[PDB]
Protein backbone atom coordinates (compact mmCIF):
# COMPACT_ATOMS: atom_id res chain seq x y z
CA UNK A 1 0.00 0.00 0.00
CA UNK A 2 3.19 2.21 0.21
CA UNK A 3 4.04 1.20 -3.20
CA UNK A 4 0.88 2.92 -4.63
CA UNK A 5 0.49 5.51 -2.44
CA UNK A 6 2.39 8.63 -4.25
CA UNK A 7 2.54 6.45 -7.69
CA UNK A 8 -0.84 7.37 -9.02
CA UNK A 9 -0.93 11.18 -8.54
CA UNK A 10 2.29 11.58 -9.66
CA UNK A 11 1.90 8.81 -12.78
CA UNK A 12 -1.52 9.61 -13.45
CA UNK A 13 -2.14 13.58 -13.16
CA UNK A 14 0.00 15.33 -16.08
CA UNK A 15 -1.87 13.13 -18.13
CA UNK A 16 -5.70 13.25 -16.90
CA UNK A 17 -7.66 16.17 -19.18
CA UNK A 18 -11.19 15.96 -17.19
CA UNK A 19 -10.73 17.85 -13.83
CA UNK A 20 -13.51 15.48 -11.97
CA UNK A 21 -11.10 12.28 -12.59
CA UNK A 22 -8.42 14.87 -11.06
CA UNK A 23 -10.81 15.05 -8.09
CA UNK A 24 -11.19 10.81 -7.88
CA UNK A 25 -7.63 10.47 -7.52
CA UNK A 26 -6.72 12.74 -5.30
CA UNK A 27 -9.26 11.71 -3.08
CA UNK A 28 -7.73 7.82 -3.71
CA UNK A 29 -4.37 8.99 -2.70
CA UNK A 30 -5.72 10.97 0.20
CA UNK A 31 -7.53 7.09 1.37
CA UNK A 32 -3.86 5.55 0.41
CA UNK A 33 -2.67 8.45 3.23
CA UNK A 34 -4.87 7.34 5.37
CA UNK A 35 -4.47 3.64 5.02
CA UNK A 36 -0.88 3.96 6.03
CA UNK A 37 -2.00 5.91 9.19
CA UNK A 38 -3.93 3.11 10.66
CA UNK A 39 -1.28 0.58 9.33
CA UNK A 40 0.79 2.66 11.52
CA UNK A 41 -1.26 3.07 14.14
CA UNK A 42 -2.01 -0.98 14.30
CA UNK A 43 1.59 -1.50 14.35
CA UNK A 44 2.28 0.85 17.37
CA UNK A 45 0.76 -1.09 19.95
CA UNK A 46 2.13 -4.91 18.78
CA UNK A 47 5.93 -5.17 18.68
CA UNK A 48 7.79 -2.57 21.28
CA UNK A 49 10.43 -2.44 18.33
CA UNK A 50 8.73 -0.24 15.53
CA UNK A 51 12.78 0.50 14.21
CA UNK A 52 13.16 -3.19 13.99
CA UNK A 53 10.84 -4.27 11.72
CA UNK A 54 11.68 -1.95 8.70
CA UNK A 55 14.90 -4.16 8.03
CA UNK A 56 14.11 -7.27 6.44
CA UNK A 57 10.74 -6.58 4.96
CA UNK A 58 12.08 -3.22 3.50
CA UNK A 59 14.62 -5.35 1.33
CA UNK A 60 13.34 -8.57 1.35
CA UNK A 61 13.91 -10.44 -1.70
CA UNK A 62 10.42 -12.45 -1.16
CA UNK A 63 8.40 -8.91 -1.54
CA UNK A 64 11.30 -7.15 -3.18
CA UNK A 65 10.89 -9.33 -6.32
CA UNK A 66 7.31 -8.58 -6.80
CA UNK A 67 7.66 -4.26 -5.93
CA UNK A 68 10.55 -4.25 -8.32
CA UNK A 69 7.69 -6.10 -11.20
CA UNK A 70 5.18 -3.55 -10.24
CA UNK A 71 7.56 -0.45 -10.40
CA UNK A 72 9.87 -0.81 -13.31
CA UNK A 73 6.88 -1.00 -15.92
CA UNK A 74 5.08 1.49 -13.86
CA UNK A 75 8.03 4.24 -13.90
CA UNK A 76 8.90 3.57 -17.67
CA UNK A 77 5.61 5.14 -18.32
CA UNK A 78 6.55 8.16 -16.02
CA UNK A 79 9.79 8.74 -17.79
CA UNK A 80 8.60 8.33 -21.29
CA UNK A 81 5.56 10.80 -20.85
CA UNK A 82 8.54 13.18 -19.28
CA UNK A 83 10.34 12.41 -22.74
CA UNK A 84 6.91 13.08 -24.61
CA UNK A 85 5.95 16.42 -22.99
CA UNK A 86 9.97 17.51 -23.11
CA UNK A 87 10.44 17.06 -26.77
CA UNK A 88 7.12 16.43 -28.50
CA UNK A 89 6.43 14.39 -31.99
CA UNK A 90 8.93 13.63 -34.07
CA UNK A 91 12.52 12.16 -33.73
CA UNK A 92 15.08 13.63 -32.10
CA UNK A 93 18.11 13.50 -30.54
CA UNK A 94 18.89 14.07 -26.85
CA UNK A 95 22.32 14.94 -26.48
CA UNK A 96 23.83 12.39 -29.43
CA UNK A 97 22.25 9.56 -29.63
CA UNK A 98 18.82 9.97 -31.03
CA UNK A 99 15.77 10.21 -29.54
CA UNK A 100 12.38 7.88 -30.39
CA UNK A 101 9.23 9.10 -30.83
CA UNK A 102 5.63 7.74 -31.04
CA UNK A 103 1.94 8.65 -30.39
CA UNK A 104 0.71 5.47 -29.79
CA UNK A 105 4.27 4.72 -27.64
CA UNK A 106 2.28 6.54 -25.24
CA UNK A 107 -0.34 4.72 -24.61
CA UNK A 108 0.65 0.55 -24.47
CA UNK A 109 3.22 2.05 -22.12
CA UNK A 110 0.75 3.53 -19.98
CA UNK A 111 -2.42 0.59 -20.35
CA UNK A 112 -0.42 -2.08 -19.71
CA UNK A 113 0.98 -0.65 -16.57
CA UNK A 114 -2.89 0.68 -15.36
CA UNK A 115 -3.51 -3.33 -15.93
CA UNK A 116 -0.70 -4.13 -13.16
CA UNK A 117 -2.86 -1.08 -11.31
CA UNK A 118 -6.24 -3.68 -11.13
CA UNK A 119 -4.01 -6.85 -10.42
CA UNK A 120 -2.36 -4.11 -7.48
CA UNK A 121 -5.35 -4.11 -5.87
CA UNK A 122 -7.31 -7.19 -7.08
CA UNK A 123 -5.75 -10.05 -6.23
CA UNK A 124 -1.97 -9.59 -4.38
CA UNK A 125 -3.54 -7.34 -1.67
CA UNK A 126 -6.82 -9.61 -1.94
CA UNK A 127 -5.27 -12.73 -0.23
CA UNK A 128 -3.40 -11.21 2.21
CA UNK A 129 -6.95 -10.15 3.15
CA UNK A 130 -8.37 -13.82 4.07
CA UNK A 131 -4.49 -14.47 5.23
CA UNK A 132 -4.96 -11.84 8.24
CA UNK A 133 -8.11 -12.48 8.31
CA UNK A 134 -8.89 -16.15 9.94
CA UNK A 135 -7.88 -15.05 13.00
CA UNK A 136 -11.60 -13.65 13.28
CA UNK A 137 -14.54 -16.32 14.73
CA UNK A 138 -11.82 -17.45 17.08
CA UNK A 139 -12.00 -14.94 19.44
CA UNK A 140 -8.68 -13.45 19.30
CA UNK A 141 -7.26 -10.25 17.81
CA UNK A 142 -10.44 -8.89 17.04
CA UNK A 143 -8.95 -5.04 16.88
CA UNK A 144 -7.33 -6.20 13.46
CA UNK A 145 -10.65 -7.31 11.68
CA UNK A 146 -12.64 -3.90 12.79
CA UNK A 147 -9.24 -1.78 11.84
CA UNK A 148 -9.50 -3.88 8.57
CA UNK A 149 -13.29 -3.95 7.95
CA UNK A 150 -12.82 -0.62 6.51
CA UNK A 151 -9.72 -0.84 4.82
CA UNK A 152 -11.36 -3.83 2.71
CA UNK A 153 -14.07 -1.66 1.87
CA UNK A 154 -11.90 1.03 0.78
CA UNK A 155 -9.56 -1.50 -1.14
CA UNK A 156 -13.29 -2.70 -2.85
CA UNK A 157 -14.20 0.81 -3.71
CA UNK A 158 -10.62 1.02 -5.54
CA UNK A 159 -11.49 -2.16 -7.58
CA UNK A 160 -14.32 -0.94 -8.70
CA UNK A 161 -12.95 2.45 -9.86
CA UNK A 162 -10.15 1.12 -11.51
CA UNK A 163 -12.27 -1.87 -13.30
CA UNK A 164 -14.93 0.64 -14.48
CA UNK A 165 -12.23 3.07 -15.90
CA UNK A 166 -10.30 0.42 -17.87
CA UNK A 167 -13.68 -0.98 -18.79
CA UNK A 168 -14.45 2.43 -19.86
CA UNK A 169 -11.30 3.29 -21.83
CA UNK A 170 -9.90 -0.37 -22.76
CA UNK A 171 -12.76 -1.45 -23.92
CA UNK A 172 -15.49 0.42 -25.98
CA UNK A 173 -13.03 2.71 -27.22
CA UNK A 174 -14.37 6.14 -27.61
CA UNK A 175 -11.09 7.62 -29.89
CA UNK A 176 -10.60 5.58 -32.81
CA UNK A 177 -7.25 4.77 -31.92
CA UNK A 178 -6.60 2.79 -28.44
CA UNK A 179 -8.54 -0.16 -30.60
CA UNK A 180 -5.76 -1.07 -31.85
CA UNK A 181 -3.86 -0.97 -28.59
CA UNK A 182 -6.76 -3.74 -27.19
CA UNK A 183 -5.92 -5.97 -30.28
CA UNK A 184 -2.30 -5.75 -29.73
CA UNK A 185 -2.30 -5.33 -26.40
CA UNK A 186 -4.24 -8.45 -25.88
CA UNK A 187 -2.49 -12.21 -25.31
CA UNK A 188 0.52 -10.57 -23.57
CA UNK A 189 -2.04 -9.01 -21.23
CA UNK A 190 -2.93 -12.65 -20.26
CA UNK A 191 0.54 -13.75 -20.67
CA UNK A 192 1.71 -11.01 -17.74
CA UNK A 193 -1.41 -12.00 -15.93
CA UNK A 194 -0.79 -15.56 -15.77
CA UNK A 195 2.96 -14.23 -14.47
CA UNK A 196 1.66 -12.13 -11.80
CA UNK B 1 14.41 -3.31 -18.64
CA UNK B 2 17.10 -0.80 -19.01
CA UNK B 3 20.08 0.70 -17.13
CA UNK B 4 18.70 2.97 -14.50
CA UNK B 5 18.90 6.09 -17.20
CA UNK B 6 17.10 8.77 -14.68
CA UNK B 7 15.26 9.22 -11.39
CA UNK B 8 13.42 5.76 -10.14
CA UNK B 9 9.64 5.59 -8.63
CA UNK B 10 11.31 4.25 -5.31
CA UNK B 11 14.63 2.56 -4.69
CA UNK B 12 15.42 -1.01 -4.13
CA UNK B 13 16.94 -0.83 -0.65
CA UNK B 14 17.37 2.08 2.14
CA UNK B 15 19.62 5.12 1.55
CA UNK B 16 19.69 7.20 4.56
CA UNK B 17 16.04 6.57 6.14
CA UNK B 18 16.39 9.51 8.83
CA UNK B 19 18.85 12.31 7.78
CA UNK B 20 17.81 13.29 4.35
CA UNK B 21 17.24 17.13 3.23
CA UNK B 22 14.37 18.71 2.88
CA UNK B 23 13.25 18.22 -0.79
CA UNK B 24 16.41 17.21 -2.99
CA UNK B 25 17.54 13.23 -2.91
CA UNK B 26 16.61 9.97 -2.72
CA UNK B 27 12.73 9.71 -3.15
CA UNK B 28 10.82 7.72 -0.80
CA UNK B 29 10.45 4.11 -0.36
CA UNK B 30 8.53 3.72 3.17
CA UNK B 31 6.42 5.52 5.11
CA UNK B 32 7.36 4.78 8.81
CA UNK B 33 4.95 7.56 9.58
CA UNK B 34 6.27 7.61 13.52
CA UNK B 35 9.32 8.70 13.52
CA UNK B 36 10.19 12.14 11.70
CA UNK B 37 12.49 14.59 10.93
CA UNK B 38 10.26 17.50 12.30
CA UNK B 39 7.55 17.60 15.06
CA UNK C 1 -8.75 28.04 -5.73
CA UNK C 2 -8.62 25.72 -8.57
CA UNK C 3 -5.79 27.74 -9.61
CA UNK C 4 -3.79 25.95 -7.01
CA UNK C 5 -5.77 22.39 -6.54
CA UNK C 6 -3.71 19.91 -8.79
CA UNK C 7 -0.50 22.30 -9.06
CA UNK C 8 1.35 21.99 -5.44
CA UNK C 9 0.98 17.91 -6.39
CA UNK C 10 2.37 18.06 -9.62
CA UNK C 11 5.03 20.25 -8.82
CA UNK C 12 6.26 19.25 -5.56
CA UNK C 13 5.81 15.99 -5.11
CA UNK C 14 8.64 14.43 -7.75
CA UNK C 15 11.21 17.04 -5.69
CA UNK C 16 10.10 16.36 -2.06
CA UNK C 17 12.37 13.58 -0.48
CA UNK C 18 11.01 12.95 3.09
CA UNK C 19 7.39 11.17 2.72
CA UNK C 20 6.21 12.66 5.64
CA UNK C 21 5.59 15.86 3.72
CA UNK C 22 4.12 14.59 0.78
CA UNK C 23 1.39 13.35 3.19
CA UNK C 24 1.00 16.65 4.15
CA UNK C 25 0.91 17.88 0.56
CA UNK C 26 -1.67 15.17 -0.33
CA UNK C 27 -3.91 16.30 2.51
CA UNK C 28 -3.51 19.97 1.24
CA UNK C 29 -4.72 18.69 -2.25
CA UNK C 30 -7.41 16.87 -0.59
CA UNK C 31 -8.08 19.56 1.56
CA UNK C 32 -8.22 22.20 -1.88
CA UNK C 33 -10.66 19.55 -3.56
CA UNK C 34 -12.99 19.68 -0.88
CA UNK C 35 -13.08 23.25 -0.74
CA UNK C 36 -13.74 23.20 -4.67
CA UNK C 37 -16.79 20.88 -3.62
CA UNK C 38 -18.22 23.52 -1.01
CA UNK C 39 -17.73 26.09 -3.40
CA UNK C 40 -19.87 24.43 -6.11
CA UNK C 41 -22.26 23.59 -3.47
CA UNK C 42 -22.52 27.27 -2.37
CA UNK C 43 -23.28 28.07 -5.72
CA UNK C 44 -25.78 25.39 -6.88
CA UNK C 45 -28.52 27.08 -4.74
CA UNK C 46 -27.95 30.86 -5.42
CA UNK C 47 -27.69 31.92 -9.43
CA UNK C 48 -30.40 29.21 -11.39
CA UNK C 49 -27.76 29.48 -14.05
CA UNK C 50 -24.75 27.76 -13.02
CA UNK C 51 -23.08 27.60 -16.70
CA UNK C 52 -23.61 31.15 -16.97
CA UNK C 53 -21.04 32.61 -14.30
CA UNK C 54 -18.04 30.34 -16.08
CA UNK C 55 -18.55 32.98 -18.95
CA UNK C 56 -16.57 35.64 -18.05
CA UNK C 57 -14.44 34.67 -14.54
CA UNK C 58 -13.36 32.11 -16.56
CA UNK C 59 -11.23 34.25 -18.49
CA UNK C 60 -11.86 37.70 -17.42
CA UNK C 61 -8.61 39.78 -17.89
CA UNK C 62 -8.83 41.34 -14.45
CA UNK C 63 -8.56 37.92 -13.04
CA UNK C 64 -6.19 36.86 -15.66
CA UNK C 65 -3.91 38.83 -15.27
CA UNK C 66 -3.08 37.96 -11.92
CA UNK C 67 -3.80 34.10 -13.36
CA UNK C 68 -0.76 33.97 -15.57
CA UNK C 69 1.25 35.90 -13.58
CA UNK C 70 1.01 33.15 -10.57
CA UNK C 71 0.57 30.37 -13.28
CA UNK C 72 3.61 31.28 -15.66
CA UNK C 73 6.92 30.79 -13.10
CA UNK C 74 5.22 28.45 -11.37
CA UNK C 75 5.42 25.81 -14.36
CA UNK C 76 8.36 27.51 -15.09
CA UNK C 77 9.22 25.63 -12.32
CA UNK C 78 7.78 22.20 -13.15
CA UNK C 79 9.51 22.47 -16.81
CA UNK C 80 13.28 23.08 -15.90
CA UNK C 81 12.80 20.05 -12.92
CA UNK C 82 12.14 17.97 -16.00
CA UNK C 83 14.31 19.48 -17.60
CA UNK C 84 16.92 18.38 -14.71
CA UNK C 85 15.71 14.97 -14.59
CA UNK C 86 15.84 14.49 -17.95
CA UNK C 87 19.32 15.46 -18.75
CA UNK C 88 21.16 15.46 -15.68
CA UNK C 89 24.45 17.63 -14.65
CA UNK C 90 26.38 18.95 -17.51
CA UNK C 91 25.55 21.12 -20.14
CA UNK C 92 23.47 18.98 -23.43
CA UNK C 93 21.92 20.09 -26.81
CA UNK C 94 18.30 19.20 -26.82
CA UNK C 95 17.92 18.31 -30.84
CA UNK C 96 19.81 21.04 -32.10
CA UNK C 97 19.98 24.06 -30.17
CA UNK C 98 22.17 24.03 -26.82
Amino acid sequence: DSIQGRSPNVALLPLVSIPELETWVETWSFSETIHSRSYTHIIRNIVNDPSVVFDDIVENEYITARAEDIACYYDDLIEYTQYYNLLGEGVHNVGGKPVTVSLRGLKKKLYLCLMCVNVLEAIRFYVSFACSFAFAERELMEGNAKIIKDIARDEALHLTGTQHMLNLMRSGVDDPEMAEIAAELQDECFQLFKKA
Amino acid sequence: LYFQMSYSTFPKTKNDALKEPMFFGQPVNVARYDQQKYE
